[PDB]
């Protein structure tokens, strides 16, 4: 049995250039357990990316959220590639302030 | 508290 | 009001590079306070609320021990549902176990699970008169039987409606001002503008506990929404949208409706 | 892809795509086969019996302008002591597994199941 991951890219607060903001990755129903999950600002990864204990709702599809500090800019793109056995290639989800 | 789990 | 304790315990098989994985996640409410993960430098039930920190070295090295006898229970309970199955050893298996009890405003039992799942998939579970045991294949009929004799229904039920409420209720005392707490969702109407003649409405809620929350669109009186699951903020609060697909000129005319305990009123909201 | 099965006085129409509570109610409803109403636990011990290993939105969701949980006919079954004794949440939709039959949010995709009982021999 496999499932697909669902990933959900948001920020911490509203977003505003400038101001210091927390990027959230919230990879969620998912199985097998053993996931990748990658954020990545403009391409390249982000250095200090820390990662919250796995976790299964009661549909034992498995749950996990990535974090990181980051600074919003109209130019500077930020995406969350996640690697799954369910997937062939990996999913790359760009953020977007209106979501 | 938790519980001890019963073998399977 | 309602508050629930759980307990998730996960024991994922490593082909040849274990020493399978066993990780233990518990849950007061919708905030972590136990933590256990056989992988860490240190074996040993950390604490991943502040407020947890109150309870003696005695309560810590309990719950290890209790971690550590259950961590050599699920790497049996592997090669045994690995037998039961007939699968190869070369392969990964995965068995989750999900307990816990839920008390009410008195605050008194309401409902006690234990279930258990091999591969993502339903195995056996407790039934809500928790005294019989509910088995979704023939080879958790063999595991029904040795537990009947056994009598685990029985074990598991002088925990989950005692001990269980015992521990929630004193957990409860402990986060007092953490768990207790009701946060206001924080409500905005957002304006996107299409290309086919029409407009996209998406209804914000942020920063709230607990994430029990429930956004709905309303014209006249909900299948053409667009609405997503509840996310964690991380610095302790959630959040929660829905999107629809209105007509341009008619944005006064679609009001959002937002359900939340922390608040005295359900509260309606329109873009301007 | 879906297929069709029958138990009893009722035939079950099975849809294999993940789709939310909402949208497995209205793609029930167009093919004239209402939602799944389990009418009886040994109704729910074949459905249990026979799946194949993964959760399916059934026919039970919580009302919130009636304030109660409700079936699609928004009727009574002979199962209705055995869900108010599982002391549900008062919000989201129940979904149907091998063993269980929990609540959870209706906006989690899961399998769909419409089922309507034969009034006459086919």
């Amino acid at each position: 049995i496999q499932k697909t991951p669902q990933i959900q890219v948001y920020s911490r607060h509203p977003p505003e250039n400038g101001k210091p903001n927390i990027l959230n990755c919230y990879v969620t129903q998912f199985h097998p357990p053993h996931i990748e999950i990658q954020m990545l600002k403009n391409g390249k990864k982000i250095p200090k990316v820390e990662m919250s204990d796995m976790s299964f709702s009661k549909d034992w599809s498995f749950y996990i959220l990535a974090h990181t500090e980051f600074t919003p800019t109209e130019t500077d793109t930020y995406a969350c590639r996640v690697k799954h056995a369910s997937m062939a290639e990996p999913k790359t989800v760009y953020w977007d302030r209106d979501m | 508290v938790g519980i001890t789990n019963v073998d399977l | 009001g309602s508050h629930s304790m759980r307990y998730f315990e996960t024991s994922v098989s490593r082909p040849g590079l274990g020493e399978p994985r066993f990780i233990i996640v518990g849950y007061v409410d919708d905030t972590q306070f136990v933590r256990f993960d056989s992988d860490a430098e240190t074996p040993r039930m950390e604490p991943r609320a502040p407020w947890m920190e109150q309870e003696g070295p005695e309560y810590w090295e309990r719950e290890t021990q209790r971690a550590k006898g259950n961590e050599q229970s699920f790497h049996v309970s592997l090669r045994t549902l690995l037998g039961y199955y007939n699968q190869s050893e070369s392969g990964s298996h995965t068995i989750q176990w999900m307990y816990g009890c839920k008390v009410g405003s008195d605050g008194r039992f309401l409902r006690g699970y234990l279930q258990y799942a091999y591969d993502g998939r339903d195995y056996i579970a407790l039934n809500e008169d928790l005294k019989t045991w509910t088995a979704a294949d023939v080879a958790a009929i063999i595991t029904r039987r040795k537990w009947e004799q056994a009598g685990a229904a029985e074990y598991y039920r002088a925990y989950l409606e005692a001990e269980c409420v015992e521990w929630l209720l004193r957990y409860l005392e402990l986060g007092k001002e953490t768990l207790l707490r009701t946060d206001p969702p924080k409500t905005h109407v957002t304006h996107h503008p299409g290309s086919e003649g029409d407009v996209t409405l998406r209804c914000w809620a942020l920063g709230f506990y607990p994430a029990d929350i429930t956004l709905t669109w309303q014209l006249n009186g909900t299948q053409d929404m667009e609405l997503v699951e509840t996310r964690p903020a991380g610095d302790g609060t959630f959040q929660k949208w829905a999107s629809v697909v209105v007509p341009l000129g008619k944005e006064q005319n679609y009001t959002c409706h937002v359900y939340h305990e922390g608040l005295p009123e359900p509260l309606t909201l329109r873009w301007e | 892809v879906k297929y069709w099965f029958c138990y009893s006085t009722k035939c079950y129409y099975f849809i294999m795509n993940k789709t939310t509570w909402s949208g497995c109610k209205a793609n029930c409803q167009h093919y004239s086969v209402p939602i799944l109403k389990i009418e009886d636990e040994d109704e729910l011990k074949f459905l249990q019996r026979h799946v194949i290993p993964e959760n399916y939105w059934i026919g039970l969701s919580y009302d919130k302008k009636k304030k109660e949980w409700a079936w699609i006919d928004n009727g009574p079954s002979k199962l209705d002591m055995k869900i108010r004794k599982m002391n549900f949440k008062s919000r989201g939709c129940v979904f149907l597994s091998k063993a269980r039959i929990e609540d959870i949010d209706c906006n989690i995709p899961y399998y769909c199941i419409c089922g309507k009982k034969l009034d006459k021999f086919p």
